[PDB]
């Protein structure tokens, strides 16, 4: 324990304390509050406390913790609203009985009463153990079950002593390793530095593909499990319950209080409208909620610290998807903590590091074998809002988000306007996850790239025969362009505009998918064939009103049945378009 | 591809409000052009019968 | 025979310092200090035994300033010893590097042992005596019809590529590794990778691999998860491993040094820790000599048959040449070749934009006898006959396509049929520079012989 | 009244797309140029007061 | 011997240094690396060492040398390459056996192995000697010959013994000089401090065009044998080809060719390329590098050996135009010099100023560009020499609101702007026509006047009709060219024809590589006869198009003027070009 | 704000705080950080400042245990004008939506000089709701915001195109917006309108439309308001 030497602002300087390791957190002041060392010049260690600093004495003892910044993982996370910094916000509440964070407040980030039914696992006393390896299983909750318990990943040694099945507080000790000396002893839970990634084995390439349950998404601009995708800022709430991650980890909340009491109630109300009966949303899915009142130190490690709760779920072998919001709130907290250390600006008055960081940050995503024994594999997908700053894309953080992810999927404020849903503008959105995911394509559903490939160029030239009507009369376009404009139109009023409010079209599988898209392309391609033999392009319309109601009637079809149901209703739809095309002719 | 402008607020301010007219006049003239385009294809139309 | 084997044998006890007077960012200061040197390497062992590796930077009477490559968190001052090596950064250098994948900042990823030196380099390396240098004057033909009739490289010539964020840079660098080869008759690629992303790492690593070429790179791969300090020293281990390789190997030797936007952000980012000064966009006043200890290392020399060629690979912001990364590396090295998001989105691969593109060293090896008589006049014709189409492409976006004039509208054509079949090139497709030649001049022929006024007239008549 | 209505259109139209290709490319560019250099002030005054 | 302190950068603080001198040469470490001093901070003096500081320890000593950087002038100086701190790279090879240059290497600015023919001057013994005249001359190359050797300046005194017609090295005693009673032994060479300019006698407003050799340059925006000159550009724009071709083609005597962060490949292409080319000059075809020497410090070399380069070189031409030669020193990049500066102001701690490039460095550029002027020499016997600083500045990001280019652009009086856009396109010299500026063309009306009496009219017509044509595109690319008169059109027609033909020039060819003046100015009065005569046939009545459909032959016989090779003589080509214009006014007066 | 805070949660009620000259209190924080030798951020304001305002602006808002509310209007003044001031730029990202005061409108008339494009409120829709206030306010204030849209662009396209020339739509337009302009827009400083009659008044703006015109607003609302 040392003393405070000079206070200065949020700028707490501790004398007397040799032996703070850097970026240590500490326990500043007689209230207990947190802050980290941002730079020792001897026995004095400047500290940047996290919470208000006025009311700090000369002689406050400052307590040192011993770690860094770090994450209290372990069970008890699925069902948690947490803030930047994990402190457990509704067992706060629930003590202080009050509406506000009380100063320097000691509530454990976990559960301590709580008993876990604990089992253990196939490694008994005497074994050689690792980092990272299973050596116990906890029940959690009903849709996270088997909440597997890891060994730090700094940890190794030989198995001494370990707890036999039972409910276990999570305070009590459960393991006992030794390795030169039997000094180590494991409960349920383990902290690890948040910013120090966890490591893994090996890491993978991402190839099976985020099925985020929208059409649009799921089909032109696909996203790969443990792969990184960028929103300019429906899709968090599609994420959050469609997509087929056995996680959530939800870091936004948005820097509006507002909005983070919003995310708050949505996210409890939410039930599991994906597969699964009777199973809360929040049930799998951690709330890393900020608001902009909270500590900027705690707006800026938010994420951190949920994609250190994303790592350590991946560890076990889930796959994990971290939504992550305002991430225009969390480049503006940056720019603050670097304002007040005086770091030198680089672009528009953001840090040096911002680019680095968020490389960084993003490269923290990608499915990898899970360090230790037994052998499995996890995924940390990212779906990180990029929240332009001004509504333009000029900010450094909007730059270096749009230059490492690689998925942007640009909702559209025109499209938005036009009361589209998701109203992705099919220009500016792009998914460079296409050429991984044609392996999958080719083993589960071969024609899917070609058929996607097919929509694109319908697209670009809907965008030409939407140009030249502009310019010049829209009659003056030949047959052929006519056909592709309505089979565009067609493809937008159903396939795209899919909103997910009505139960038929709430959640797209991805074979309802394909079969839309395999009924699209024999519609155009059943219209191409009518224009070269001849047919006027009136006629056909009038002929194929019929085949155009099946198709969009198609969108509307309940996927509830599906298996082959679905894909029966398809082929008949198929046959009966060709049937009715060639009767046409 | 820039306009020799000495970098000042003033000048910023200026070029902005220059941005905004500019945007101001390609819209009003668009628009325009369109009337002028739908008038100009009745006259075509009456001008052949 | 080899008399620097000897000096080998030698012990040199090493002190441990317990004294560390502060630690700021990433810089830790040591105190009392027993004669600092400037830049020896020394590696400071952590409380949690984890041992970092540091340079120091400044050295007062009795005081170090020390940076550590990993970043300084963890660091403490009662229990941190820092291990004075004496000696700057030295990676072990081998021939049997060759095959290998190292790290960033040396240590051997590929699972295998430690490289058994030959001779331990400096990475800082030594300026080339300008005397001692030879110019570059040998043609590599890089299949690519833009990088071969149009930016000719050269044997030892360091010309980078410019490209942004998205664009196939990776693709295009690539397709010149695996196609590198003399114009009038194998290359040892040393590739260094500074903070690219694990999917880019293991595209090259996989396109080695499958060309074959794995056999004669050794890697130096930095992804984005590794450390930002060390940035600064990888590519001078990949210039290092390089120099090695050609003026001590007699090997021709490609070097690749990809993301040098995020290794100028690792720059910027060390010399705003500092107290630097701060450049133009935040960026270090002595970026420009950075820079150039990393580029002029190319280049052939007087006695010694090895030859090395840089193409690093930079990431504009936004696409801009006026950006301080790619203004200086172009002022430095030694041309450009500029990859187009505009000819991307149209289409168009390999995407090179041929205008902001340069060749310093196509003067030289262009000829008569290096390559046919005709090269640098139908280039020459070409640039010129490719920005009259631009810009006759602006008028008409200006003011239609009826007011074009002819010489306009032949502008337009030849900007067509040159962007759509001269340009663009198959991935895996390698042209002749005869075969481009023809080409070229077929497009040329699309003009009359009147209005090319760049051709020579000899050549005009020989080859029209 | 159909010639007339013909040219006024037609320069109309050049007008547009002159405004347009031109000027907000120009604009735009000059905008940026301009806060690049007052961005670039800033840094020089900020490391002029940092020292 | 002091001993080293503190170690930050190229800057080495050294303590225990108390009497050391500002700017005094010292040797820092055991490998006697050659600094100079900034500060001096009570015992402490801050050195800027001129070499890497990789290596240094904490107590390294530090030797005073009592002298400021002194630059070596005498014979053997003229076919060499420098290091910046002048020292002769080919013997640092020769020396080191390796590719490298090793830290320390003390090796003898100029050869002293060599013996020179030698021939004594007018002086002989008794005769009252002053600073600068000179007392001998030697005989240096077939092109340099006789390299005068000149009393060092501040040297005074009556010739007690001079040495009699032979062969002598460069430490062989030439001659003695008595005043107030101390004799003084004078060698072939001697040294002067680069800070300090060479004293002449009283410098004299330049007259003599600097034929630089290509078009734009020569005609359009002329310079002066005694001017400085300023080319900013981008990368890729042509300054350093620029530069290079001025040194093969102009009429100098001698050139100090000064490379500071340019590559060392620009270095390497010269020493290939310069003995290859050939000069009519001297009678007698002989090598271009016979008359050329090269400071080379590249940009990988030490950061504040680009400053010593600089005054190295200046301080050569300053002695080159003492010997009453016309000499044109070529600065590579005082933006990299610059540049330099700003790193060691950095290292050191002084206030950034603008951008962080030193608030001393408008003053030390001026003075470098002061340094330049034609001059006459300083001593009997009475001759005229002459530097022409043709310096390429280096704008950071393209732009010419850079700090050095605004100091270049007051202090120079020749500003030759590059346009990147015209850098691309293959538009070389890509020279910005309407932003560049030549303040010479109001003096060189005297040697126009007395030689082509009709070029300055010609220029300023050609100036005119290219910015009349700017204002056209300019308004064109806005407002269509549907309106334009016959007389725009022609305007446009014409200079775009300038443009591609005649502003245009490849250096890399062969009947373009060197335009000389004549040739110049014979195809100036083609392009101003060919717009004369279509205004005029025009204005007569014919139409544009059809004058232009019928005169296509000339337009292209025009165009295609450059083609004709000035190795064939100024007889020959003028010859060709009279028919030229003479066809073409038959071509212009049958059509109309 | 504590006042504010004590009222509304230690004695359930509604507060709605107004902050008057944000600008004002920056550049007391501006004096306050350079009192103890700290650089300046981007305009010379500390870089602290988005934390301060962000602790003045959250310390509004309603609680879950408490009756009480806590709005808030900080009113700024935006040096010369510019939204890119870092005043306005961190206001308006701690807070949501804005109110914009145009010297337009101020030149041109009378109190209040509010601008109905450039401002609009991020939860409007839970205020403008079904069982508060009137079911057809969502309805009216966006056919309102389109249409006074429309009307600024026939106001700047009569000068353009002739006012002949203008469509029916248009010229209706233009009509709504000065009788938009001059008589709802137009307050008194003292008169007192509830937001039932402003929906009346709003209604009685948009009763000089066709009833197929009005878009916008829902068919069932058009029928039984219109
Ligand atoms: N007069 C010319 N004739 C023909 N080609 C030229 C001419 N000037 C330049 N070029 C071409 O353009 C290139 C421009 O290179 P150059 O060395 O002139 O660049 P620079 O502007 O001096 O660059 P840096 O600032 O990097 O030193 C030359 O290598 C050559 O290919
Ligand atoms: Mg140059």
């Amino acid at each position: 324990y040392g003393a405070i030497y000079s206070v200065s602002g949020p700028v707490v300087i501790a004398e007397n304390m040799i032996g703070c390791a850097m970026y240590e957190l500490v326990k500043v002041g007689h209230d207990n509050l947190v802050g980290e060392v941002i730079r020792i010049d001897g026995d004095k260690a400047t500290i940047q406390v996290y919470e208000e600093t006025a009311g700090l004495t000369v002689g406050d003892p400052v307590l040192r913790t011993g770690k860094p910044l770090s994450v209290e993982l372990g069970p008890g996370l699925m069902e948690t609203i947490y803030d930047g910094i994990q402190r457990p916000l509704k067992a706060i509440k629930e003590e202080s009985q009050s509406i506000y964070i009380p100063r320097g407040i000691d509530t454990p980030a976990l559960d301590r009463t709580i008993k876990w039914q604990f089992t253990p696992g196939k490694f008994q006393v005497g074994d050689h153990i690792s980092g990272g390896d299973i050596y116990g299983s906890v029940f959690e909750n009903s849709l996270i079950s088997s909440h597997k318990i890891l060994l730090p990943p700094r940890s190794r040694g030989t198995i001494t002593w370990i707890a036999p099945a039972g409910e276990y507080t999570l305070d009590e000790k459960i393991l006992e390793v030794e390795f030169d000396g039997k000094k180590s002893d494991f409960t349920l839970y383990h902290t690890w530095p948040v910013r120090v990634p966890r490591p893994v084995t090996e890491k993978l390439s991402a190839d099976y593909p985020l099925l985020t349950g929208q059409r649009v998404l799921d089909a032109l601009f696909p996203c790969v499990q443990g792969g990184t995708t960028c929103i300019p800022g429906v899709i968090s709430q599609s994420l959050s319950k469609y997509s087929n991650s056995d996680a959530i980890i939800y870091v936004g909340c948005g820097e509006r209080g507002n909005e983070m009491a919003e995310v708050l109630m949505e996210f409890p109300e939410l039930y599991t409208e994906m597969s699964g009966t009777k199973e809360p949303i929040m049930k799998r899915t951690t709330l890393v909620a900020n608001t902009s009142n909270m500590p900027v130190a705690a707006r800026e490690a938010s994420i951190y610290t949920g994609i250190t709760l994303a790592e350590y779920f991946r560890d076990q072998g889930k796959n994990v998807s971290m939504i992550a919001d305002s991430s225009s709130r969390w480049a503006e907290a940056l720019r603050e903590i670097s304002g007040r250390l005086g770091e030198m600006p680089a672009d528009q008055g953001f840090p040096a590091y911002l680019g680095a960081k968020l490389a960084s940050f993003y490269e923290r995503a990608g499915k990898a074998v899970a360090l230790g024994s037994p052998d499995r594999t996890g995924s940390v997908s990212i779906v990180a809002a990029v929240s332009p700053a001004g509504g333009d894309f000029s900010d450094p953080v909007t730059t270096a988000t749009l230059g490492i992810t690689q998925v942007f999927w640009g909702l559209d404020k025109k499209l938005a306007q036009r009361k589209h849903f998701p109203s992705i503008n099919t220009s500016v959105s792009y998914s460079k996850y296409t050429n991984v995911l044609n392996k999958f394509y080719d083993s589960n559903y071969p024609e899917f790239p070609v058929l996607r490939d097919r929509m694109k160029e319908i697209l670009s030239n809907a965008e030409e025969l939407e140009q030249v009507v502009q310019l010049v009369g829209k009659s003056a376009l030949s047959d052929s362009d006519k056909i592709t404009l309505d089979v565009a139109t067609l493809i937008k009023e159903d396939f795209l505009q899919q909103n997910g409010y009505s139960t038929y079209d709430a959640f797209c599988p991805i074979w309802k998918t394909f079969d839309m898209m395999r009924a699209f392309i024999s519609y155009h391609d059943e219209a191409q064939k009518a224009v070269a033999n001849g047919a006027n392009w009136s006629k056909l319309a009038d002929s194929t009103g019929d085949v155009k109601h099946a198709v969009s009637s198609s969108k509307f079809f309940e996927p509830s049945r599906g298996e082959k149901e679905v894909h029966g209703e398809f082929e008949k739809l198929l046959s009966t378009m060709q049937e009715r095309f060639a009767e046409s002719t | 591809n820039r306009e020799q402008v000495f970098p000042t607020r003033m000048t910023l301010g200026l070029m902005k409000t220059k941005l905004k007219g500019a945007n101001q006049g390609y819209s009003l003239l668009k628009r325009k052009s369109e009337a002028l385009t739908k008038r100009f294809r009745d006259i075509t139309k009456r001008i052949d019968d | 025979n080899k008399k620097a084997v000897e000096q080998g044998f030698n012990v040199k006890p090493r002190l441990n310092y317990n004294t560390v007077s502060g630690v700021n960012g990433p810089l830790v200061i040591l105190e009392k200090v027993k004669f600092p040197r400037y830049n020896e390497i020394v590696n400071l062992t952590l409380p949690d035994g984890t041992v970092r590796q540091g340079q120091v930077l400044e050295i007062r009477g009795d005081r170090a300033i020390v940076q550590v490559f990993e970043g300084t968190s963890g660091i403490d001052v009662k229990k941190t010893t820092v291990e004075f090596t004496g000696e700057s950064l030295r990676i072990p250098v081998s021939e049997d590097m060759l095959g290998r994948i190292f790290d960033g900042s040396g240590r051997p990823i590929d699972n295998g042992p430690k490289v058994f030196a030959e001779d331990y380099l400096d990475i800082n390396g030594s300026p080339i005596n300008p005397y001692a240098r030879i110019y570059p004057e040998e043609m590599i033909s890089t299949g690519v019809s833009a990088i071969d009739t149009m930016n000719s490289i050269a044997r030892g010539q360091k010309i980078p590529i410019f490209s942004a964020s998205g664009l196939p840079h990776n693709e295009i660098a690539a397709q010149i590794c695996r196609q590198a080869g003399l114009v009038r008759p194998n290359f040892s690629i040393v590739f260094a990778a500074m903070g690219v992303n694990l999917e880019t790492a293991r595209f090259f690593k996989q396109d080695f691999e499958e060309n074959g070429s794995l056999e004669r790179t050794s890697l130096f791969l930095n992804l984005a998860n590794d450390p930002t300090i060390e940035r600064i020293i990888t590519p001078r281990l990949a210039l290092t491993t390089a120099e090695y390789l050609a003026y001590q190997t007699e090997r021709h030797v490609l070097t690749i040094l990809t993301d040098m936007s995020s290794y100028a952000d690792a720059l910027r980012e060390v010399s705003a820790a500092r107290e630097e000064v701060p450049g133009r966009r935040g960026y270090p006043g002595y970026m420009y000599t950075d820079l150039s200890t990393i580029y002029e290392r190319a280049g052939r020399v007087e006695g010694r048959n090895g030859s090395i060629t840089q193409i690093p690979i930079l990431t504009m912001p936004n696409d801009d040449i006026t950006h301080p990364i790619p203004d200086l590396t172009g002022y430095i090295t030694e041309g450009q070749i500029f990859v187009d998001r505009q000819l991307h989105n149209k289409g168009i691969y390999p995407p090179i934009n041929v205008l902001p593109s340069l060749s310093r060293l196509m003067k030289s090896a262009i000829g008569e006898g290096m390559t046919r008589k005709d090269h640098g006049d139908v280039s020459n014709q070409l640039y010129a006959k490719y920005a009259i189409g631009k810009d006759a492409a602006a008028m008409k976006a200006v003011v239609g396509e009826e007011a074009l004039s002819i010489e306009d509208k032949l502008s337009l054509e030849f900007l067509e049929k040159f962007e759509k079949t001269f340009i663009t090139q198959g991935a895996y497709e390698d042209r002749t520079v005869f075969e481009s030649l023809d080409q070229a001049w077929s497009l040329l022929r699309i003009y009359p012989k009147e209005m090319l006024n760049r051709i020579s007239p000899k050549i005009l008549d020989e080859f029209y | 009244a159909f010639i007339i209505l013909d040219e006024v259109i037609k320069v109309t139209n050049r007008r547009v797309n002159a405004i347009e290709h031109v000027i907000i490319p120009r604009t735009e560019n000059t905008i940026a140029y301009i806060n690049s250099e007052l961005d670039e002030l800033d840094r020089e005054e900020f490391y002029r007061l940092k020292k």
